[PDB]
């Protein structure tokens, strides 16, 4: 009778702490080094790849971005690195950085028309437009938010109160013209010092414009600083206002509240179906560990930066 | 560490496609590899549970989100790109760490398995089956094939085999 | 800070007037110094504009040999107008712009502008 | 060139009551800043030119502010809210945007 | 001869990584997995109950939390996960969060009259009172500031200026009243601008409501939002305001300053002793590790998030 | 790891509870169990030591500090979610792997412990000792009960009583 | 023949788990407890220490703080625990410590006159000194921002501008001064009601004053508080200022942009030179891991707190 | 673990400077502590790569950036605080139990080293070199320095010295 090892003529290698690379007999990788490289569905839900765009542009609806006026349900949300289509009028957006915090949560929006254009009597909705928000060459502006300027030489008071009759939560959105001049509010409106109320049952906004000179962005000087709100169902908004006005046109009403992620990657979309998504390339596959990219939406490996790594399940 | 891979044995005979120990035998009634089930089946399932234990402890380990700053909280970007990078560095360390420990462990281990056989066999034959160096064993006695099913079986009996001559 | 003219008062049209004005009570670095003409009843003129360290700038509409002179040792700025023939009769002023056209942007006028100078060109 | 052109020529204001002139020309007169580039002279007779209101719209030291001036682009507009019998002179408006600088016709105030 | 091991009648089993549920030999347990069930003391000390009652309705004294109007030596602060009694007035305290921080390490507090009622002649001391806070049926709003009305129809500008001349920290609360509309303005106060000016050695803050159409809180549209700020020895608060000052009346001063947390845990106190404490019961035990909950004050196992963790001290 | 459960030793004893580590011996005067108290106790100190050290490196295990933060400030609420329960998971799978780790090293050691008592045995002893593989060392010399307190004593030399027969 | 090993003349000794002190043969100890205790260079770079000084004291150039005019090239900055000459004048630079980060990746500035003195001819320039920033036993004040009384008793609107024509971002200064009444605006600042708006293509700010009582911190009721700002290139920063202007007169260009740090230590500096610095002093080691401090510029050890660790490369 | 040191040898010598695993032989020729510079080649060789992994996979530590904040952020000031002191003990929990538990290996790797050597002599020479417990042999051919040197550079051929007694 003998006593002794198996060999399988093979070339596979692992690391130990004591010596680097040993000859191995079936050895089990863990780590999904490769992906297929393009974005995907995930569970036939197809995601969100806005192009060439951004959240504040999605939101606030950029005339160079057209194609998304009727989201469907989507299970992630993907913005390219640098976009070029995002805030065309020169602006920021207060809490930005929390906007996409919680609609990193959310997986579906109803956009409702909440304020119609019948509901301004006394002010002007056509002449809003602007040069730095090209749409088919023509000026234009935000769909979404109406820069509500002068009708028949005078500004009169926006009282607007509005209900949320609704069973879900609407995320409502508006805006302040902080304008460059004086002259420009003299033209633009009619009242020099303006003010913007906005009153919530958790939320209290006394906005004033800084009329001050800046520099040129995008071949403007006035800076749109736009601000948003989540309303409670029976919870109402209060706008009021004399100046300055970004007046809501349109909300967004949270259907499905869940899990996505605000990607950002410039990889073009694919035809697939995975259960996880990576930003430069989708993982289909049930290894326990991917050097793909650190954040990974779905039922994922979790993230390892390393190479090799390989368990010795055999011996030798 | 045991020292019966490149130890005891010089190296595994080719061949012997049965899990991954067995034993060798060059007895008249036939002279071919085979396997010792009981025990190779005592490491797989063994090993198979490391695998899952590996698998298990990964869960709810840091899933990084998406967290974006603006230009004037680049201290808090930079706690949270170095809170994400430590977590990283730790979970990485906790992976590359374990399975080159586990590595160490398992080809150790099977090593262990590999002279658990050895001296189980030494354990039974103690004076009939003299011990060559290379691992393996010569008999006094003439012992068949029947007596080699038991040692693979475990059931030997040596009152039955005293033929030391 | 008072800016002084100092005329010839005449001259007849072959040569070119010689018309100083000297900074007194001040300093002329870091300011624009730019003559301004005024012909009877036609408004005012800007002849030019010279920087203390250079970049001497004239005025297109009309070229008289202009030759816009600064001198700080001495804290002087000069006019000379060669080739005049008698429509540059002004009431000439020297001014302090007090203005930043490289990158410091900031502009807040000829805040000092001197007594006064007659010449009648004949 | 840059040429201006006066609105009124010349304005007999009682005292005690606002008064407006006004001139524009070809450019918009907003340099790259963004600061909109003129002034308004006085010229008082028999004085020499002060600065009044500059940079568009922002007052000289010493000058009250009784004076006060607005306009962006091309339209602009002088006031002297409570005007007084010290006022008097021409009001010269220069275009300072470019290098040939321009003047006025002046605005001669006549005390009514 | 024969060497051998000892094999006991016990049935603990350990999970080793390689095979799980070992059977072993007197091993010994490092989790408790037990708890008292209820609130006990720490090292002899009562804590602070709180029952309905919040940091904001202690500090600012909720008229439905008057069984803790002297409040003696605590060594934990014990709130509700959802309090139905803070803030009855709607508003919002600045720095809540980081006031709750702060009162994380001060283990004592003596209330004391800095501002006493004769402090305040020429104005409307303790009768400006919202049905928001209910005593007895009558409305009464917090007692340990005064929300000073116009008394005799109009408002001289309140200049206060304390100076510390105790040799310890005193935390001061104050706060600004956001009327609902400037009619409610005029009938509670003469002036309709208000500049509320708070200086310190170390702080300064200027105030103006926000004043504007907002929903019903509580049966309330006004917003009374809270401030705070903790003086140093020899150190002076200066007040100036001239309308919707909601002026102090008690100070806390900090006598003891140590370890605290805020347990925001609902279960009922109960009346024994330990060292340890937890929300959901007491560790009464020299364990290791203990899984009951993270959140711990004192010298206490250390959490684990597991269900079974036996270190096997014998050979099977 | 080496072979004490299901080895060369079958199983244990029930009747011995002084000394994890023990000697049974049918000599005729007296048979009964006995406990080898030096690597007993050796094998104690070094368990105690092993739990010494596990809560003395815990003793500095992160603890959390309960942080509340506003509606508007979610962000940072989702960084110490992720910090709070982020260490805790690195210390939950520290406290895992410690306890999955170690008791397989105790066995191992316990493990140890038999083998390293087994052959010391049989080096103590060597030739005049005979091995069944149960663990069964049917002496070839009559040993009394004094010979045999040297064995666990560890005084037993072989050049006394120097007889193989 | 025999088979063994050896011993040697060695005391070190290393710990396991299931034993401490034991003894090693040849081990190696991987822990420098050792420094020289000394500040030096880092790469033959001479940092820039700071004696009884801080970063808003030499950024906003203290009169104290007159050793660091012209600063070369460094490395890291030194600052004490407590420097005394820090913000003479009381108040507080807004975003001080986000600055502090800022110069946490800036090996060198480059101090340059964007703003001379003479580019006020409206305002006044040298009276702008104070009682509690001295120098030399008279009142001075910062050195890198002028302070803007009234010329002629008038303060008209500056509406300054900078044009960034440099290749390199210019770090700018600025500030608001907060006055304790309004007698001391008047007798200062002509126009009683002030403000500061500055803009730029990203930053938009405006600064009313917060006119309040105050008590006494270095010897005067008043505060300053400082702003700052990035001008990148081709890019013009637009000061706009009527009243309580501490207007800019260095700007600090940025022509090294790498890797330093703020060590907050008040060790005396040494000359020798090595590569990795400590606040406490100085490692001139290869080994793995140091146990000095957490903070250690440049290519050091890995901090480990623990005080003994020697890998057992040893028998026994 | 293995159970060398202090196990079935005495106790180490103090001769021999050049190796770690040395051969004390009595013969004829003379006596000297060989090196043995196989076993203690690779041995260093382990240990080199052990220390070699200990200073790559601590290589991305957690570099504590010093952040600063003011009052009325000492919510993220503790923030900071707690994560930097929660990597730290992370850290030294990790160093501090990677140490101990390489400490132990590498004792127990030099125990292995000491008992596969042992059982590399014993493996040849397997009846005629009697097996002494304290780390010995006696030979029963009359060996000389040669054949030492053949038993250490691993090349000994039983066939030659075939006799017994
Ligand atoms: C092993 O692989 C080599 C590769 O050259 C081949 O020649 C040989 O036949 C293989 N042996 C077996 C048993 O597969
Ligand atoms: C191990 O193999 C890799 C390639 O797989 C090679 O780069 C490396 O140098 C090898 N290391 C050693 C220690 O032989
Ligand atoms: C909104 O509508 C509901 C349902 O009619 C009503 O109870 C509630 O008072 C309304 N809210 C406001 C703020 O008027
Ligand atoms: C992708 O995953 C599906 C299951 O989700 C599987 O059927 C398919 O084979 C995978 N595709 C590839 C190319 O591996
Ligand atoms: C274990 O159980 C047996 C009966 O099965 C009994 O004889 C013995 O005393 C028990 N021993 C212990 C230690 O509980
Ligand atoms: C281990 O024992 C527990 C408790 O009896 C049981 O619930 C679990 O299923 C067992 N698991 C295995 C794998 O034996
Ligand atoms: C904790 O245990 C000790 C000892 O059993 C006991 O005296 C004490 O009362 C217990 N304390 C509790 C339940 O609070
Ligand atoms: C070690 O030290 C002892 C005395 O403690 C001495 O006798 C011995 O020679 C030393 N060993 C050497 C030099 O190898
Ligand atoms: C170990 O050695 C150190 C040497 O300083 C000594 O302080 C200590 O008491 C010894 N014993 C233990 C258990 O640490
Ligand atoms: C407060 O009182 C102390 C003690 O009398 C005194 O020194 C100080 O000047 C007073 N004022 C302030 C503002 O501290
Ligand atoms: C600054 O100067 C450059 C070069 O002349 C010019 O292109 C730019 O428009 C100016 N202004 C700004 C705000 O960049
Ligand atoms: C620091 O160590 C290096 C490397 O050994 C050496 O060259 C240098 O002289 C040392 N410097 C000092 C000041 O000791």
């Amino acid at each position: 009778i003998c006593i002794g090892y198996h060999a399988n003529n093979s070339t596979e290698q692992v690391d130990t702490i004591m010596e680097k690379n040993v000859t191995v007999t079936h050895a089990q990788d863990i780590l999904e080094k490769t992906h297929n490289g393009k974005l995907c569905d995930l569970n036939g839900v197809k995601p969100l790849i806005l192009k060439d765009c951004s959240v504040a542009g999605w939101l606030l609806g950029n005339p160079m971005c057209d194609e998304f006026i009727r989201v469907p349900e989507w299970s992630y949300i993907v913005e390219r690195d640098n976009p070029a289509n995002d805030l065309c009028y020169p602006g920021s957006l207060n809490d930005y950085e929390e906007l996409k915090h919680l609609l990193s949560r959310i997986n579906h929006f109803e956009k409702i028309l909440i304020i119609p254009k019948s509901s301004w009597p006394n002010h002007e909705t056509s002449l809003g437009v602007s040069a730095a928000c090209p749409y088919q060459g023509a000026p234009s502006f935000f769909r979404n938010v109406v820069w509500l300027i002068k009708k028949d030489d005078a500004y009169p008071t926006i009282k607007i109160s509005y209900n949320n009759t609704n069973r879900e939560d609407l995320l409502i959105l508006w805006g302040i013209h902080h304008s460059n001049n004086a002259e420009e509010q003299t033209n633009l409106y009619k009242n020099p010092t303006t003010y913007i109320s906005v009153g919530t049952s958790t939320l209290n906004q006394r906005l004033v414009p800084k009329i001050a000179t800046r520099s040129q962005v995008n071949g403007q000087r006035g800076r749109m600083d736009f601000f948003w709100t989540i309303l409670k169902p029976d919870d109402a908004i209060h706008f009021e206002s004399n100046g300055n006005f970004i007046a809501p046109e349109y909300a967004y009403k949270i259907v499905k509240k869940g899990d996505s992620t605000i990607m950002k990657s410039g990889v073009e979309y694919g035809h697939c179906n995975t259960k996880c998504q990576t930003p430069v390339g989708a993982i289909n596959s049930s290894m326990p560990f991917h050097n793909i990219h650190p954040l990974t939406i779905g039922e994922c490996p979790k993230y390892v930066k390393s190479n090799k790594l390989v368990l010795a399940t055999g011996l030798r | 560490l045991f020292g019966a891979i490149a130890g005891f044995i010089e190296g595994g005979w080719q061949g012997m496609v049965d899990g991954w120990y067995g034993y060798h035998h060059s007895n008249e009634q036939g002279s071919g590899y085979a396997a010792d089930k009981e025990s190779t089946q005592k490491a797989i399932d063994g090993v198979t549970n490391k695998v899952n234990s590996i698998i298990d402890k990964m869960n709810t380990q840091f899933e990084a989100v998406g967290r974006e700053f603006n230009n004037l909280e680049r201290r808090i970007e930079n706690l949270n790109k170095k809170m994400e990078d430590g977590f990283l560095d730790v979970w990485t360390y906790n992976a590359e760490l374990l399975v080159l420990m586990e590595n160490e462990r398992t080809l150790d281990f099977h090593d262990s398995n590999v002279k658990n056989l050895y001296d189980k066999v030494r354990l039974q034959l103690r004076d009939n089956a003299k011990e060559l160096g290379n691992g393996c064993f010569e008999f006094y006695h003439k012992c068949d094939n029947e007596c080699m099913e038991s040692v693979r079986n475990g059931t030997y009996y040596y009152p039955q085999y005293s033929e030391e001559a | 800070v008072q800016l002084q003219e100092s005329g010839p008062g005449l001259v007849k049209p072959s040569e070119t007037l010689s018309l100083t004005c000297t900074v007194s009570g001040g300093s002329i670095s870091s300011y624009y110094w730019s003559w301004i003409r005024q012909p009877p009843g036609k408004g005012l003129e800007w002849i030019g504009s010279i920087y203390y360290s250079g970049s001497t700038n004239y005025n297109p509409s009309l070229k008289s040999l202009s030759i816009i002179s600064v001198d700080t040792s001495k804290n002087q700025f000069s006019l000379k107008l060669n080739s005049v023939t008698a429509a540059d009769t002004a009431v000439y002023y020297c001014a302090r712009e007090l203005a930043s056209t490289g990158p410091l942007y900031y502009y807040y006028g000829m805040d000092v502008w001197g007594q006064g100078t007659t010449v009648t060109v004949s | 060139d840059i040429v201006m052109t006066q609105s009124p020529l010349s304005l007999p204001v009682t005292p005690g009551e606002p008064a407006s002139i006004s001139c524009r020309s070809s450019q918009s007169l907003l340099h790259s800043i963004g600061y909109t580039y003129l002034d308004w002279y006085l010229q008082k007779p028999g004085q020499s030119p002060k600065l009044l209101i500059y940079l568009g719209t922002d007052r000289a030291p010493g000058v009250p502010d009784r004076f006060s001036g607005s306009g962006s682009g091309t339209d602009f507009t002088l006031k002297i809210s409570r005007v007084e019998a010290e006022d008097v002179g021409v009001y010269y408006c220069m275009q300072a945007l470019q290098t040939p600088y321009t003047f006025g016709q002046g605005t001669k105030l006549e005390i009514k």
